[PDB]
Parts: structure tokens; C-alpha cells; sequence
RNA sequence: GUAUGAGUAGCGAAAGAAGGGUGAGAAUCCCUUCCACCGAAUAUCUAAGGUUUCCUGAGGAAGGCUCGUCCGCUCAGGGUUAGUCGGGACCUAAGCCGAGGCCGAUAGGCGUAGGCGAUGGACAACAGGUAGAGAUUCCUGUACCAGUGCUAAUUGUUUAACCGAUGGGGUGACACAGAAGGAUAGGGAAUCGCACGAAUGGAAAUGUGCGUCCAAGCAGUGAGUGUGAGAAGUAGGCAAAUCCGCUUCUUGCGAAGCAUGAGCUGUGAUGGGGAAGCGGAAGUUCCUGAUUUCACGCUGUCAAGAAAAGCCUCUAGGAAGAGUAGUACUGCCCGUACCGCAAACCGACACAGGUAGAUGAGGAGAGAAUCCUAAGGUGAGCGAGAGAACUCUCGUUAAGGAACUCGGCAAAAUGACCCCGUAACUUCGGGAGAAGGGGUGCUCUAUUAGGGUGCAAGCCCGAGAGAGCCGCAGUGAAUAGGCCCAGGCGACUGUUUAGCAAAAACACAGGUCUCUGCAAAACCGUAAGGUGACGUAUAGGGGCUGACGCCUGCCCGGU
């Protein structure tokens, strides 16, 4: 389930800028630990996998019109490579 | 001694103290203490059924033989000490064996003294022996009421009881309070007086100090309202308007007897206290 | 002023959560009637 | 739904001014300068609680007690990174749940083994950088904790390297108060460095301004504080023990040894931070000194001051593999944005209220008091101008001085430090700061006489005296007891009607009466089970009185 437990990537201007010191923002979900992300990613691009950062975040409140409710909640990840290895092209 | 103080304030003006000259050393067993919490006369539902009582200084259950069950061994006397527990104070053991125990110090208990337990000890203060094997006229303490079970009467500060005579299968024992009782013969007693005798001379002196020992404060039924107490209401200060004084509860309480009518004991009581 | 409600999320929880409900058979009485009443939140 | 009161009450503590800019539009938004306010806070962290309020770009219908180009408001996109921080995977307290079990019309109540449960115990990371929003988390340097494989030597094989309990023992492991030390943080002067060197009478230096450093780890040392050792033998530690406990001998001393310990020194540092102009100077010596730490270390007292894990050791046992050195690799889940004495929390409000803890500079000072300031933060979401009555909060008043009034209510008065002096009465402690008098600034003798520190240089503290000088006034401002005589009541400190009564009411230490022999009496509960109490008549329950001194008389017919 390597396909499941990384949904897609990230890209905004955080994440373009720091493209460039070998780190690749995804989106996984929201049950998958550190370890998996890092045996998923190393099997789905072959590289060689440094670290990985996670974190959480909620969802958001939001109103179109007598209607309230909120966003998907999200698990973050960012993954660092080693040197010696080639890149995620984007 | 009982040490008096100077009244260089209206809190200490009739205030006196115990100068803790028997005490030997001020550091327990380790060993031989177990915790200890308050209950405040609170109950298994947590409500309150004795008035009267909670908030005083924290202490440590020091665990004491009633029982004195080492038969044959000397024991030698090592410490004399302060117990939070109880009026008296107690002494630590030393057994031939290795063993440390604690039991209440008698009068003219001394550190260096060696007791026994059993039949072939001596009749001398600090011994433990069966109430057959003591002779009559002796002043004995820490008597039990079944064998086997450990010393359950006269165990204050100051108490004694006597040896009066026996009819065999029981033995005839003068308690503290002056009542004449028959205890079997196979139960086992101490002999001496409990050794903290002046400890009935100590004015407290302040309140704080009641407080410290754990008391809280108690009001007087004639100035409760009628919803409270059988004594209170009235306009101004009023006198005991019933035939009798009451309890909180009803049941007159200046004279009437309450030990039960058929108790299973009677046989045993041959003079009222 | 100390007004009267002082927040607790976990006093909240132990006093009136679900967990709490049922554990008793009034609690569940509790929840049964507000499943009948049709409410959204139950404890 | 809409009037009247009515363009009326109110617009919620406070200092602002001008010049530039933006814009359709400016007292109210942005920038500059000057002025003002807080400063044991109105500053900086951080728990709780809130839950996107945080950042950027647009906006001006409604919200904002006025306005608004602005906003904690609307719209669209973003933003929270951990082996070491706080929590779990570790431990237990109060309390809660509770297999079997005990009790009970039903429902259920109680409770053992067991288990949950921090507000406590144990446990490995520091210093810099980061211009939209995160930082012990990212990055840069340098570490530590636990493990794993791979190499290279060493060593062991069932008289058994080595490991070792789910068991034994030790430690963990604990109150309050007082005083004196050591050290460091902090504060301050010289020195040194850079810049300036001056507007209005004077000054080229006895001139002015700013600055005068740096971890964890690793190696050494160390003010000190506790402190007796060795040898034999074992009625005890549920079995065993070489471990503990106990006993007997030799040995004994402010001399060592052993366990602990703040700090200091070198490395970390060919790095980092840092003025003047990418660059990058100086970083010494002395004084003062903790509310921090050594450390609950010492001494004293009575009211006699958690548990469990962890760690160490001992055997019972398991055992042919084991450690050693070097290398490289492995280390999960949850929180992390922002507010947080407040416009984001609790009060219906952008509300003069409330909200745990850490830090909290200078002068003068005993001080965290008081006044003015530092770092830092603010000018308070209606204005301008007139200067009537009356109301509120303030400041002065001739002569008198309680004549006021239920009543000196309110106000006025006293107030700091030093010296002299001090009554009745008393339970001999007190009363007492009783009362009542006097003094207080500056200059010179004078870097004093004398003290502290130091190897010195030097730095810090510092009276009594004389001589003078000036004001109406010298604790020249702010802050800082009014006192005395006599009587009732209650001995006293304490408590009380949240929101009308603070007391002479309650409590109290002491007194006395009475009940209770232990499955105690008493109290809760149908009971089981509990409190009393892990107590035992010098103890526990109830009634009345209420320190202390002298005392407490007659009546047992009635209840
Ligand atoms: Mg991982
Ligand atoms: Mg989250
Ligand atoms: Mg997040
Ligand atoms: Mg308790
Ligand atoms: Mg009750
Ligand atoms: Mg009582
Ligand atoms: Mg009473
Ligand atoms: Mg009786
Ligand atoms: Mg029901
Ligand atoms: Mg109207
Ligand atoms: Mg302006
Ligand atoms: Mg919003
Ligand atoms: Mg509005
Ligand atoms: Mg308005
Ligand atoms: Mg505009
Ligand atoms: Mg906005
Ligand atoms: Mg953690
Ligand atoms: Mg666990
Ligand atoms: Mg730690
Ligand atoms: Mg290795
Ligand atoms: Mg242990
Ligand atoms: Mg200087
Ligand atoms: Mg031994
Ligand atoms: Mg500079
Ligand atoms: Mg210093
Ligand atoms: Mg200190
Ligand atoms: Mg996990
Ligand atoms: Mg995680
Ligand atoms: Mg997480
Ligand atoms: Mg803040
Ligand atoms: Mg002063
Ligand atoms: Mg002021
Ligand atoms: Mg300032
Ligand atoms: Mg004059
Ligand atoms: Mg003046
Ligand atoms: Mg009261
Ligand atoms: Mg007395
Ligand atoms: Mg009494
Ligand atoms: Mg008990
Ligand atoms: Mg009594
Ligand atoms: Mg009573
Ligand atoms: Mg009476
Ligand atoms: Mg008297």
C-alpha cells in the first residue's frame, strides 16, 4: 500500500523554495507513521531517504451561506534524501 | 518532667509540656513503618459520622507486637522513642536472631535490659507470660481477650491492672476502671504499668494545639435552632426546657445507661465498674 | 468577581461525557431519551 | 409592527502637537520630529482556558458607542517539522472500577486478587543563524542516550566465561524554624577601544558619547560537607545467600582513606557575536554582592513530618558463547500557529471586576515602601470652545475654635532618624513608641580617627569635635503613630448572617456531670460493609459552663 499511504504532493512557495535542499513536501494519511513514509517513498521514486519530519493539521472553519462546517484534516510530511541520491523531479 | 512556660504571651500564660526526658533517640525504624491517612470521621460513603475530628499533623504507622510470640530468645532493650499514634511510648528490641521489634515501654523500662516471653520466663518488668503462670498479686498490663490474638486492655499511658485470683479454667483481673473480669487462663499479659505516667498533667494551653492534634471545634446545642438540635431555640439565652437533657439524636444522656440489656458477656463481669 | 463557571476540559469529560453515561443505568436512560428526542450532541 | 419622551440621557477612568504621504473623501490610516504616561509594571516568559483570532494580498454593505482609506471585521491563498522539550509506550497517592466472593422485593450495594489515576518520583543537547508567518524541532558547528550489523584482536565451553530474578536486603525516602559561611549571578568604578571635540559667557582636555564577550560535552582541579575499620560466628530475613540484621575480638582517630560537592582552568574557539567604516577595534584590574546554589549541610523544637518504580547487591536459577576496540546504520505516537493581568480566558459587551507560577534594573533608602528614571511598552475608538447657576473631586481662607450635631460624622492634626525622659496598676511578662523635652542643612580642618579588602597599586565604609555660611523654613518634595482620664461587656489570637447586622453573638484553653470492658459505647446503612480506631478507661461519645483569683449555700415532696 505504498500508493495509499502517499496521497500527493505539496506544492506552495514554502515547499518550491525549499525544493532545492533536497526536501519533497507530501500529503499521506492520517494514520500512516514516520517509517512508513519513509519505506513508501523509497519504494515508489528509489531514492535513498534521510529523515522525515511529519506533522498534523486540523481542519479549517468555513461558511458559504447559513452553511458551517469544515476542511479535511491532514497529516504533512517532508522528506530529505541523502547526497548521494538522485531527485524527485516534481 | 512536666516543663512550664513563662507567659511572655497570652497563648503561653497557662500552657505546659512534657520535656521528653525518656526519649533515647528521635530517628524510627525504617523498616517497621507503614503510611498513614486521615479520614476525618468520614465514612465508606464518604459521609461524616463522628463529629469533631479532621486536619492535624501527618503521621506514620509504627507497627507494634501486642502478640509476643518470641518465646526462648532474649530480646534486648535498644531504643526508647516518641510514637505519634498512641499516649504511651514505645521501645525497639533487639532479638539474639537478628530480629527488631517494637512494644510499649513499661515503667522502669530501661535501654541495656534483656525480656523474655513464655513459660520460663521471670516475673519481672517487661516479660511477657501466660495468665496462669502469674501469681496473684501482681500488676500486669496488655492483656488479651483470646489467646493467640495479641493484648487488647489496659494499653494507655499510666494503666495498670492486678492479678486477684483464680477458679481454673479462668483467672480473676481488676481492670483500670475498677471492674472485676474473668479472662482465661491460656491468654497471656505483661508485667509492669504503662511507663508515660504524667502525660494526664499537660495543660494544652491554646487552641492552635487542639488543632494540631487533630480536633475541630464543638457547639453547644442551646445554640443551634430548633431544626438542629432538641435544645435549640428560645428568645436569648434559654435553660434545658425538657424533662431530661438530649443528644443530637433524641436518647437522653445524663445517667441512662446504654450497654446492651442481654449481652452475651454478663457472665463473665463479677463487679460493675 | 469569581462568577460560577471555571472550565475544565477534563472535569467536563468525568462529569458529563459519554463514557461517563455508560456506566450507569440512569446515564443510559439519559441517552436513550435524548437519542428519542432526535438531538445531534448526546453528552 | 409603529409612535411619545427627543435630536433629549449617554458615547465606559488617562496628553497631545505640527509637518510630510495615501486616497473620491482624513482630528481618527502610514512616516518624521517634539512632548507626555507606566516601569515588583501598563515590561519579558509560561500553565489553564479559547480554538485559526496567526501571515500575505484584496475590501469597506453590516460589526467597531464618532470617523475610517483602518481592524481581533469580510473574501482568497498560506502557516505549526523533536531519540534528548511536555505527555504516552515507566511508577505510584487520594479517589475510582472491580473475576470469583458477601449482602439484598427487582434494580442493585459493598468488596479481594487485579487494574486505572498527577497536582508528586525516575529519565539522554547545547551555542549561534534564520526580514511574511515555526524553532533546545529547520540549518551550521560540537555532543550525549539506547540499540544493531560488519570488521580486528582477546577469551570460554557443561566442576562450567558470562547473564541473573516476577524472590531477600539497602537506597530511593521526604516536617518546621534560626544563624553563620564558600561560591557564583547581578550592580559599579577605573583601564582600554572607536567617535566627536561643540550653537549663547567658558573649556584641546580633570572634555562629551558608546562599547569594554561566548555554551553543553571532554580532561583536570576544587570552598567544603558527611564519616569509621578489619576478622570470625549465625534460633532471624516464607527456600538460599558470600547480601542484611545481630554478637564477640583486634584495631582508632579533627591525621589519612572513602562517598559526595558549588564553582574554577584548559579545550570546545583557525568558530561565533560585535562597533567604526564586504568589513570588522578593545574584552584588562579592582570594589560591592545575593531573594540563587553548596543545602534541609549545621543547630534547635514538638505537633514527630507519602508510596511505588528506578538503581545497587545476594543467591535460586539460565547458560556456550561472551564482552573489548573501531566503523557505519537504527530510534514510534500526541502537542507545538496565535492571545495569555487580557479587545482572544470567566463576567450577555472591544465591560474601571476576577485569573496559578518564573524573572522583575538605577539614584536616594532597611525595604519588592516612596518619588523620578533604564530596558521594554503606551498616549486608551467621539471631538472644539465657552469658562453661568447647580452637582461632584480638589486647594486656600480674617477673628473665633465644637458654639455644629443624635454623636467631633467628615476634615484638620501626629508621623522618619538620633539623644534625654517615662505614671497608676500588674497574672511581674507587661502597661511603653505611655506621657513630656531637645536635635537634624551646607563648607573647611579632611584621600580624618578608625575599619573592610589586597603582595602592592589602589578601591570601599566612616564617627566624635572644632571653626564658619545661608534662608521664613534644613527628615526643606513623596511616603512613615494623635495622645490622655474613667466606666459596662467579652479573658486573650481567632469565627459569623456571599449581597443590610463583626457584635456583648460562636469558638477557645480550663472546669464538672454522665455513658462506654472492646464485635466498646455512639453514628451511617435494609443488610453486608464501615467511621470510632490500625485506638483500649491517662481512651473514646454526649450535656452544661467558659482564662485566671476567691467561691459555689438550703430542698429528693413533684418530674
Ligand atoms: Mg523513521
Ligand atoms: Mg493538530
Ligand atoms: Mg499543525
Ligand atoms: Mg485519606
Ligand atoms: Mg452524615
Ligand atoms: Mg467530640
Ligand atoms: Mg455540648
Ligand atoms: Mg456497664
Ligand atoms: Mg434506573
Ligand atoms: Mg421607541
Ligand atoms: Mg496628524
Ligand atoms: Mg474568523
Ligand atoms: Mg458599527
Ligand atoms: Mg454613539
Ligand atoms: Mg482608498
Ligand atoms: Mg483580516
Ligand atoms: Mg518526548
Ligand atoms: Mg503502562
Ligand atoms: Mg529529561
Ligand atoms: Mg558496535
Ligand atoms: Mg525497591
Ligand atoms: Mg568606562
Ligand atoms: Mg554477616
Ligand atoms: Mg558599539
Ligand atoms: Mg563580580
Ligand atoms: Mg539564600
Ligand atoms: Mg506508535
Ligand atoms: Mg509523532
Ligand atoms: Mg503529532
Ligand atoms: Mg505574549
Ligand atoms: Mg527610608
Ligand atoms: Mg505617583
Ligand atoms: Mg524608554
Ligand atoms: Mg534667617
Ligand atoms: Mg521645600
Ligand atoms: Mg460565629
Ligand atoms: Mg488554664
Ligand atoms: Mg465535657
Ligand atoms: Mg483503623
Ligand atoms: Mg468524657
Ligand atoms: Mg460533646
Ligand atoms: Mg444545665
Ligand atoms: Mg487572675
Amino acid at each position: 500500500d505504498a500508493r495509499d499511504i502517499i496521497k500527493r504532493p505539496v506544492v506552495t512557495e514554502e515547499s518550491t523554495s525549499i525544493l532545492d535542499d533536497k526536501k519533497y513536501t507530501f500529503e499521506v494519511d492520517t494514520r500512516a507513521t514516520k517509517t512508513q513514509v519513509k519505506y513508501a517513498i523509497e519504494e515508489i521514486f528509489d531514492v535513498k531517504v534521510a529523515k522525515v519530519n511529519v506533522m498534523n493539521y486540523k481542519g479549517k472553519l468555513k461558511r458559504m451561506g447559513r452553511y458551517a462546517g469544515y476542511t479535511n484534516k491532514r497529516r504533512k510530511a517532508i522528506v530529505t534524501v541523502t547526497a548521494d541520491s538522485k531527485e524527485i523531479q516534481f | 518532667a512536666i516543663k512550664k512556660y513563662k507567659p511572655t504571651t497570652n497563648g503561653r500564660r497557662h500552657m505546659t509540656s512534657s520535656d521528653f526526658a525518656e526519649i533515647t533517640t528521635s530517628t524510627p525504624e525504617k523498616s517497621l513503618l507503614r503510611p498513614l491517612k486521615k479520614k476525618a470521621g468520614r465514612n465508606n460513603q464518604g459521609k461524616l459520622t463522628v463529629r469533631h475530628h479532621g486536619g492535624g499533623h501527618k503521621r506514620q504507622y509504627r507497627v507494634i507486637d501486642f502478640k509476643r510470640n518470641k518465646d526462648g530468645i532474649p530480646g534486648r532493650v535498644a531504643t526508647i522513642e516518641y510514637d505519634p499514634n498512641r499516649s504511651a511510648n514505645i521501645a525497639l528490641i533487639n532479638y539474639a536472631d537478628g530480629e527488631k521489634r517494637y512494644i510499649i515501654a513499661a515503667k522502669g523500662l530501661e535501654v541495656g535490659q534483656t525480656i523474655y516471653s513464655g513459660a520460663e520466663a521471670d516475673i519481672k518488668v517487661g516479660n511477657a507470660l501466660e495468665l496462669k503462670d502469674i501469681p496473684v498479686g501482681t500488676v500486669i498490663h496488655n492483656i488479651e481477650m483470646k489467646p493467640g490474638k495479641g493484648g487488647q486492655l489496659v494499653r494507655s499511658a499510666g494503666t495498670s491492672a492486678q492479678v486477684l485470683g483464680k477458679e481454673g479454667k479462668y483467672v480473676l483481673i481488676r481492670l483500670n476502671s475498677g471492674e472485676v473480669r474473668m479472662i482465661l487462663a491460656t491468654c497471656r499479659a505483661t508485667i509492669g504499668q504503662v511507663g508515660n505516667e504524667q502525660h494526664e498533667l499537660i495543660n494544652i494551653g491554646k487552641a492552635g494545639r487542639s488543632r494540631w492534634m487533630g480536633k475541630r471545634p464543638t457547639v453547644r446545642g442551646s445554640v443551634m435552632n430548633p431544626n438542629d438540635h432538641p435544645h435549640g431555640g428560645g428568645e436569648g439565652k434559654a435553660p434545658i426546657g425538657r424533662k431530661s437533657p438530649m443528644s443530637p439524636w433524641g436518647k437522653p444522656t445524663l445517667g441512662y445507661k446504654t450497654r446492651k440489656k442481654n449481652n452475651n458477656s454478663d457472665k463473665f463481669i463479677v463487679r460493675r465498674r | 468577581m469569581k462568577r460560577t463557571y471555571q472550565p475544565s476540559k477534563r472535569k467536563r469529560k468525568k462529569v458529563h461525557g459519554f463514557r461517563t453515561r455508560m456506566s450507569t443505568k440512569n446515564g443510559r436512560r439519559v441517552l436513550a431519551s435524548r437519542r428519542r428526542k432526535g438531538r445531534k450532541v448526546l453528552s
